């Protein structure tokens, strides 16, 4: 009932421009000190900008001149305008709420991943990893989905639209020699009920706004 | 700008141990110091604010101390779910800055992997590529070795592997390996096998199939 959810991330060419949005529920952006903070390997977590309730904005030195934080109170959404993106701007971007204006970051969003590169987006192919006598052990059966050949990151995968989370393992993606990513997601379930339950992996690759629902059938 | 340091970079401990991690500011920051917990793929979560105040709903086994330039966070009965990277953060001078983080892992009993193998899907085969996948499930410690064998001949250079983060419930890991061949190459051999070595097994395990 009280959360933050970011959107807008994806592939952007150097010098390009992107707009991130962040929709709040359970509180009003117009009466809160909202911040953007990013994270990437090397520099770790990095504060980027803030907008006060009254409206003052402040920016980190590394994005002064290029980024602009804003909010529309009608939609209760918060925005980060990103111009003239550079290689080093690749990061997960989080919006975060603070109190007291002294910066605590008490509530964060899920994050949205921005990849600055000159390559091209490619959506994945999804193939079932079907349960069979070679993926059963002691009454348990393994099954999964293989999410092959996409760029850039990330791919997210749900099972049964979010209703199946026990026993799921979505593996970190690997970089294939083609420069494309591949990942697998698997689940273990009872063997005895493979004939009566249905298992569907939901694959979302928002950088190429691609969505695939793949029923995984026993072999 | 204030530089925030943290030690150790990581540590391992068992369930019930008490663990203390440290954070140093380059100069005095009073008690303007916050602690965050983050697990891989998830957003940070505020644990302690103003050096020693528990955020609402944090278990009492977390506590923080310090003032000036040295600060500590202490967990008294380490639980499997406390697996994470912990970040400290100052707000005394602009701009606020974060430490590089300390990773807390957990030890547990040796557990041998369960091993499964998946032949390529026909959907993929008709596109001319054959991926064969080997799954190692729920093992500990994380060190494990997979070898691919086609018609009993060891392979190199055509596989890739990836290990999960540590499970927040049972403190195990899982591992996925994929062997990728062309449809032409795939259809010229009979038996496909992944061979698994791990400290929980006295002899390497092999899962295979024909076709």
């Amino acid at each position: 009932q009280v959360q933050l959810v970011e959107s807008g991330g994806g592939l952007v060419k150097p010098g390009g421009s992107l707009r991130l949005s962040c929709a709040a529920s359970g509180f009003t952006v117009g009466s809160n000190y909202m911040s953007w903070v990013r994270q990437a390997p090397g520099k770790g977590l990095e504060w980027v900008s803030v907008i006060y309730s009254g409206g003052s904005t402040y920016y980190a030195d590394s994005v002064k001149g290029r980024f602009t934080i804003s909010r529309d109170n009608s939609k209760n959404t918060l925005y980060l305008q990103m111009n003239s993106l550079r290689a080093e701007d690749t990061a997960v971007y989080y919006c975060a709420r603070g109190s007291s204006g002294a910066w605590y970051f008490d509530l964060w969003g899920r994050g949205t991943l921005v990849t600055v590169s000159s390559a091209s987006t490619k959506g994945p192919s999804v193939f079932p990893l079907a349960p069979s006598s070679k993926s059963t052990s002691g009454g348990t059966a393994a099954l999964g989905c293989l999410v092959k050949d996409y760029f850039p990151e990330p791919v997210t995968v749900s099972w049964n639209s979010g209703a199946l989370t026990s026993g799921v393992h979505t593996f970190p993606a690997v970089l294939q020699s083609s420069g494309l990513y591949s990942l697998s997601s698997v689940v273990t379930v009872p063997s005895s009920s493979l004939g009566t339950q249905t298992y569907i992996c939901n694959v979302n690759h928002k950088p190429s706004n691609t969505k695939v629902d793949k029923k995984v059938e026993p072999a | 700008e204030i530089v925030m340091t943290q030690s150790p970079s990581s540590l391992s401990a068992s369930v019930g141990d008490s663990v203390t991690i440290t954070c140093q500011a380059s100069q005095d920051i009073s008690n303007y110091l916050n602690w965050y917990q983050q697990k891989p793929g998830k957003a940070p979560k505020l644990l302690i604010y103003d050096a020693s105040n528990l955020e609402t709903g944090v278990p009492s086994r977390f506590s923080g101390g310090g003032s000036g330039t040295d600060f500590t966070l202490t967990i008294t009965s380490l639980q499997p779910e406390d697996i994470a990277t912990y970040y400290c953060q100052q707000y005394d001078n602009f701009p606020p800055t974060f430490g590089p983080g300390t990773k807390v892992d957990i030890k547990r009993t040796v557990a041998a992997p369960s091993v499964f193998i998946f032949p390529p899907s026909d959907e993929q085969l008709k596109s001319g590529t054959a991926s064969v996948v080997c799954l190692l499930n729920n093992f500990y410690p994380r060190e494990a070795k997979v070898q691919w064998k086609v018609d009993n001949a060891l392979q190199s250079g055509n596989s890739q592997e990836s290990v999960t983060e540590q499970d927040s419930a049972d403190s195990t890991y899982s591992l996925s390996s994929t062997l990728t061949l062309s449809a032409a190459d795939y259809a010229a051999h009979a038996v496909y096998a992944c061979e698994v070595t791990h400290q929980g097994l006295s002899s390497p395990v092999t899962k295979s199939f024909n076709r």
